């Protein structure tokens, strides 16, 4: 047992905002660096962001640098991802996980159920 | 402490395990005070209605790496390789300036700098494999981080045997299996043993491992519960091996090369200090943790094998889940083979229960 429970996904119009939450259980959440990863329709996985243990280190992918803000709350064992000025390019399913780095191909019983984010007009 | 009390412990633990996990068949061995005890449950083949036996072959998955490591160990003892040798000394076609400074050690212990977990299934010949390693770009410096991967230790196994003049399969067969008398442990299961080769089960359908590049080195071994008990007895107390290169390679497989939290990385094998806390191994066995990228602190010189250790490895294939653990000081050990993959935390927690009762 080690469960990560994503939430906060939804449908929004371009330019809006959206805060994803990731509630963890079954392990010492504060000891591990956490990453947000996303999977687009038909396309393969893609790394979004990473945040170190103490939360003092943050790192983003070029596509989202400046618009997103990853953070964590190790008291309530919860990772967060604030998403601002979204684009239709960010429409995808979002997972949190323990940091592996950049590559997340060829993955096993692993991914949680994530939460979907959709950004379009109609 | 009896033949029946061990049975009661193992059953109280395994029966609910198989029940709630939907495991068609299990085979479990318990080394207690040096003696092996065996247990079987369920079917290896549902259609043909074949029961699980002490001859039944299970797919070991990642546990094969423990055979990789030891073989590497053996090759070290023979003077054929040094863990400090650059990877390019044995595969000189790898000319990338990023491979300068990567040694066999780093392949063996997943510290090359982020080598990918799996070889892409489209990498079907060794030419595509060379191209794949050529165009890999490292995430970190050698020695900075541990990222569990099949590609790294797989290439380690493939290169360790190059001086031998034998293939990986051949070298393993001659230098490990045959000397230790594991006549029911195979990379390629011969057709005449195929009635003992259990079928794995993925969402109801019967499966076997698919072939891949370096599959033998990373996850291609199949074996019975008796052969696995013998393997554990050999790695737990290797003083009874007549082959000194193999004695030594077994000792080196459990040498402590890096410290990752409370875990020490051997060659394949993974060690913790005994006594230990369950939560460590239980939570760490989860695929979310065991596959993470974790900072590593070098241990130089590598610490010799520590008898007061919990030495283990988990390994799973599409339709199989397997776990091996032993404590040398206590002369205690457990093998668990199931023709159905189930979460590694549950597996480790069960093994921990059983072995904690028997100490």
């Amino acid at each position: 047992q080690v469960q990560l429970v994503e939430s906060g996904g939804g449908m929004v119009q371009p330019g809006g905002s959206l805060r994803l939450s990731c509630a963890a259980s079954g392990f010492t959440f504060s000891n591990y660096d956490m990453s947000w990863v996303r999977r687009a329709p038909g396309k393969g996985p893609e790394w979004v962001s990473t945040i170190n243990t103490g939360g003092g280190s943050t790192s983003y992918a070029d596509s989202v640098k400046g618009r997103f803000t990853i953070s964590r709350d190790n008291a309530k064992n919860t990772l967060y991802l604030q998403m601002n000025s979204l684009k239709p390019e960010d429409t995808a399913l979002y997972y949190c996980t323990i940091d592996r780095g950049l590559h997340y191909s060829d993955l096993y019983d692993y991914w949680g159920q994530g939460t979907q984010v959709t950004v379009s007009s109609h | 402490k009896t033949e029946q009390q061990i049975a009661d412990i193992v059953n109280r633990t395994i029966t609910p395990l198989m029940q709630e996990q939907a495991i068609p068949g299990m085979a479990v061995a318990v080394i207690y005070q040096g003696k092996p005890y065996y247990f079987t449950w369920g079917k290896a083949d549902i259609a043909n209605n074949h029961p699980v036996t002490q001859q039944t072959l299970f797919e070991l998955g990642s546990v094969s790496k423990t055979f990789n490591g030891v073989l590497g160990g053996d090759a070290i003892a023979r003077g054929e390789i040094k863990l400090s040798d650059p990877v390019t000394k044995y595969w000189p076609e790898l000319t990338g300036k990023q491979w300068q400074g990567i040694r066999l050690l780093h392949l063996a212990t997943y510290t090359a700098g982020g080598l990918p977990l799996q070889i892409p299934d489209d990498v079907r010949d060794k030419a595509a494999l060379l191209h794949f390693y050529q165009n890999w770009q490292p995430q970190w410096t050698p020695g900075a981080k541990r990222l569990y991967a099949n590609s790294s230790i797989g290439l380690f196994g493939a290169l360790a045997v190059k001086p031998s003049g034998m293939s990986y399969e051949e070298a393993m067969t001659r230098r490990v299996l045959q000397p230790l008398k594991l006549a029911h442990t195979w990379i390629t299961v011969p057709q005449n043993e195929q009635k003992d080769y259990a079928w794995g089960y993925r969402e109801g359908k019967p499966v076997h491992v698919s072939p891949g590049q370096l599959d033998a080195e990373a996850y291609g071994v199949k074996s019975s519960v008796i052969d696995m008990a013998r393997w554990v007895q050999a790695n737990m107390d290797a003083s009874h091996v007549q082959e000194k290169t193999l004695q030594q390679g077994i000792a080196l497989a459990q040498s402590r090369y890096w410290r990752i939290g409370d875990m020490y990385q051997g060659l394949g094998w993974e060690m913790l200090n005994w006594p230990l806390k369950a939560d460590s191994i239980i939570n760490g066995s989860d695929s979310k943790v065991a596959l993470a990228a974790l900072p590593a602190v070098e241990v130089n010189p590598p610490a010799p094998a520590v008898k007061a250790s919990w030495v283990h490895k988990t390994g799973s294939t599409g339709g199989f889940g397997s776990y091996v653990a032993f404590v040398p000081e206590k002369n205690l050990g457990i093998v668990m083979l199931a023709n159905k993959s189930y979460p590694n935390p549950v597996r480790v927690e069960a093994a921990w229960r059983i072995l904690e009762k028997l100490q």
